């Protein structure tokens, strides 16, 4: 069921320490790797501009 | 009564044993205790669930402050066994517990000391204590420099 | 001790009161709840962290320890000031 | 009973004029006028006010002189042409507080309601707030010291409603407004420390002639307060806010990414007209 991600928490077998943690800020690496990936595809085209007029 | 109106220090029920003793054995006033122990299960429901209504309540109170009372010292100051003491904590979790910290290897537990999410919880602490510092920093600063005009 | 590791035990608190170790916990118990007191110490091993109190009758090293601290507070907040505002006025003004 | 004032800047505009209708006779003493605002709301709001002749002795300071008659015939006046208005209290011009205000200010909470009572500055060099609302209101003390008028001081706002602000922006035709970005930022992230520097540096060196050269109590027990806040702060270890410089310092990097990307945007269409425009309008020029 952590697998499946129901909940928060993590088993172990050696010392059975149960640990409960969240990443609330999931909003900014979304859209900050969209911007980049989005971005890549804008300085590729520009590199196909200028590659287009220079040779 | 104002024992258990607020801020309940933690003492000893010995002395309240008596107090309840000589509560059933005067008759000049709340004669009918030996009516409220009328019944052979009603009054003992009532006084095992009225200690254990004032030993959590004790510890409501207590988990206010965050000063770390060490409940296996508390165990030990209160001369009871742990196993009703996590009876106890079976009531905490139908009490409303969610927000604790408990330890595997060592039996202290905690009522603070969350994630502490630092946009948040130091965000509200910070601004209070920073913004506090300068309004009631700006109050008295010119309120006394307006009580030292009148030595002129 | 204003600063410098404010951080202390019970030691100080059973030497100076001569009580036990079993009877600090009901004395930091009604030392909150008095309510001259806010402290709340998040310690494992025994330790009496402190809080905001009032001396409330005087206090004659605190007042040159106040004028000590408080002008190198202002020395300092000057210093930033001509420091940042230095090169600051110099480029943005 | 009053949490905040508003004074609008008309009132201190015709402070301007009561320094401008003086007439070069060597006096300039603390004028005082006849504070106008709307006590029916909780907050207090000027509007307008008046004057009134007033002067005092040279040596006795427990000499006041006001008027009654014309008082109550240029607020009778004014009532008739503006009803919505009436008597609050009063102000004087004065740096200094004298005290004589107590009786001055005495005869106005005997007609009138409570009045509040704002200290100015006769030469606007002080770069600090120069209205401060004082309520003139009994305090009982716990050292035992008999009951006294005591002025605590009420925080006030210097706003517009619709058109002074109009008239001043057109006046003046040089002040800026919010202009929120670079220079209405870094402007005032570079004189704050002197709008701090000024008031403590110009409050604590008469603070500390007071603690050795002091008597007369100054409310002494306030101090106590003062240097409990002040060691509110005990020079924190920052060992629990770094994770929070990690997390202002990660913003830090949004703005990086942010200010990288996007500026690598707009280096789109001048990366490329430079050379379009250029090539082209240097193959056809001839």
């Amino acid at each position: 069921m952590i697998l499946d991600k129901k909940f928060h928490g993590i088993l172990d077998q050696g010392e059975g320490v149960l640990i409960i943690f969240d990443e609330p800020p999931v909003d900014k690496t979304y859209e900050a790797a969209l911007e980049t990936i989005q971005n890549m595809s804008k300085v590729v085209d520009s590199l196909y501009n200028k590659a287009k007029k220079l040779t | 009564l104002l024992k258990l109106f607020t801020t309940m220090e933690l003492m000893r029920w010995s002395t309240l044993v008596e107090d309840y003793g000589m509560e059933l054995r005067k008759g000049s006033l709340e004669s009918p205790a030996t009516d409220v122990f009328g019944s052979t299960e009603e009054g003992e429901k009532r006084w095992k669930d009225l200690k254990n209504r004032v030993v959590e309540h004790n510890i409501r109170i207590m988990a206010k402050y965050y000063t770390r009372i060490t409940m296996k010292r508390m165990a030990q100051l209160l001369d009871l066994s742990v196993d009703e003491s996590e009876a106890f904590l079976s009531n905490l979790v139908v009490n409303k517990t969610i927000f604790a910290k408990v330890d595997r290897l060592a039996g202290i537990i905690n009522f603070q000391r969350p994630k502490d999410p630092n946009n948040l919880l130091n965000d509200w602490s910070q601004k209070l204590n920073s913004l506090m510092s300068l309004v009631n920093k700006t109050t008295h600063l010119i309120a006394k420099e307006e009580m030292i005009h009148n030595l002129q | 001790r204003p600063a410098n590791h404010r951080q202390l035990t019970f030691e100080e608190i059973a030497k100076s009161a001569k009580i036990t170790v079993n009877e600090v916990e009901l004395l930091v118990m009604k030392a909150l709840s008095v309510g001259l007191v806010k402290g709340s110490i998040d310690e494992v091993d025994k330790r009496v962290h402190m809080t905001w109190v009032q001396p409330r009758v005087l206090d004659l090293q605190q007042i040159k320890g106040m004028k000590d601290r408080l002008e190198f507070w202002c020395t300092d907040v000057k210093s930033m000031e001509m420091l940042v505002e230095h090169q600051a006025h110099d480029i943005l003004t | 009973a009053v949490q905040k004032v508003v004074v609008h800047p008309l009132v201190l505009l015709s402070v301007v004029d009561h320094f401008n209708r003086i007439g070069k006779v060597g006096n300039q003493k603390r004028v005082v006028g006849v504070l106008l605002g709307s006590w029916q709301k909780k907050v207090l709001d000027v509007s307008n006010s008046f004057a009134v002749p007033f002067d005092e002795d040279d040596k006795d300071d427990s000499v006041w002189f006001l008027d009654h008659d014309y008082l109550e015939n240029m607020y009778g006046m004014f009532k008739k042409v503006n009803a919505r208005e009436r008597i609050v209290g009063w102000y004087h011009t004065g740096p200094k507080l004298h005290k004589n205000d107590i009786a001055i200010n005495e005869l106005m909470k005997r007609y009138c309601p409570n009045s509040v009572l704002v200290i100015i500055d006769v030469k606007p060099k002080d770069l600090g707030l120069p209205t401060e609302a004082y309520i003139s209101v009994e305090e009982v003390h716990d050292d035992g010291t008999p009951t006294s008028k005591t002025f605590e001081h009420v925080t006030s706002e210097i706003g517009a409603e619709e058109a002074e602000e109009v008239g001043v922006e057109h006046l003046l035709r040089d002040i800026k407004d919010t202009t929120v970005g670079t220079l209405s930022q870094r402007i005032t992230n570079q004189v704050h420390g002197l709008k701090g520097l000024n008031s403590k540096l110009l409050d604590i060196r008469s603070y500390l002639e007071k603690v050795a050269t002091g008597k007369l109590p100054i409310n002494h027990q306030i101090i106590y307060q003062l240097q409990d806040v002040f060691n509110l702060l005990p020079d924190v270890s920052l060992q629990e806010f770094v994770k929070a410089f990690y997390l202002k310092t990660n913003d830090q990097m949004v703005v990086v990414y942010l200010a990288s990307l996007i500026r690598s945007v707009v280096a789109l269409h001048n990366l490329i007209n430079n050379k379009i425009a250029n090539r082209d309008a240097e193959k056809k020029e001839g």
